[PDB]
């Protein structure tokens, strides 16, 4: 319970520093390549890991693996991946401040904000799978159903 | 008959070719003004409902 | 001719092309707010025929 707790946490974060580490270490090289490039940066368990996922040479999101590890020790769940579009480039205030305002459902959720200019002067903010659209093009096609 | 129809779905033709001429004015003239005034004022609008 | 007499009289601004884009971006494109920070050039520039 409680200690197999703090020795889940405890394990996730050296995964996740093991992760961090040595993700680019093994990063592309092959089976062969990255053997040697394979440190004791990792437990046996982690190398092993490491060396089949360098076995291919797709050791390049490892970090995100990483990433992967912190979150599975509370279950992950807060991802809550939301995309925001806007047709100017976002500054970093704004950016900051839209970040901020949109914690009705866990906070700062992972945001990946786009500019597709052909948008005119709105947003395009998709939380997980609702997208909320006030973008002025989407205001043109209500219009132009007038045709 | 056949003339008065041609007729018609000429002018429906005409009136759709307006519209969409229309659209893409306000398209441009909406362009030009986000690009001067800029588009941030509308990120108050993101709250209305998110 | 008579769409092409329609083309030309609905060719000039102050007949259809401004009006009608005036009335979108205040209506539409704004909060019944045409103004914004400026787009009197694109008024009359941009709509050209």
């Amino acid at each position: 319970r409680a200690l197999a707790a703090p020795l889940v946490e405890a394990l996730l974060t050296t995964a996740a520093e093991q992760i961090r580490a040595a993700a680019p270490r093994i990063a592309g090289l092959s089976a062969s390549e990255a053997a040697a490039v394979l440190p004791a940066d990792l437990l046996p368990q982690v190398r092993n890991f490491l060396l089949t996922m360098a076995k291919e040479g797709l050791t390049g999101e490892l970090n995100a693996v990483a990433a992967a590890l912190p979150g599975y020790l509370e279950t992950g769940s807060r991802a809550v991946d939301a995309s925001v579009t806007s047709a100017i480039e976002l500054s970093a205030e704004q950016k900051e401040r839209i970040t901020r305002e949109l914690q009705q459902r866990y906070g700062d959720v992972h945001v990946t904000y786009h500019v597709d200019p052909t948008l005119i002067g709105g947003l395009i903010i998709r939380v997980g799978d609702q997208v909320l659209d006030n973008s002025l093009r989407a205001r043109l096609s209500a219009i132009q159903r007038v045709l | 008959a056949q003339a008065e129809q041609e007729r018609i779905r000429m002018l429906s033709e005409a009136k759709s070719q307006i519209a969409d001429l229309v659209t893409l004015t306000a398209s441009r003239v909406l362009g030009a003004e986000l690009q001067a005034r800029g588009h941030d004022a509308l990120i108050a609008e993101s709250l209305a409902a998110l």
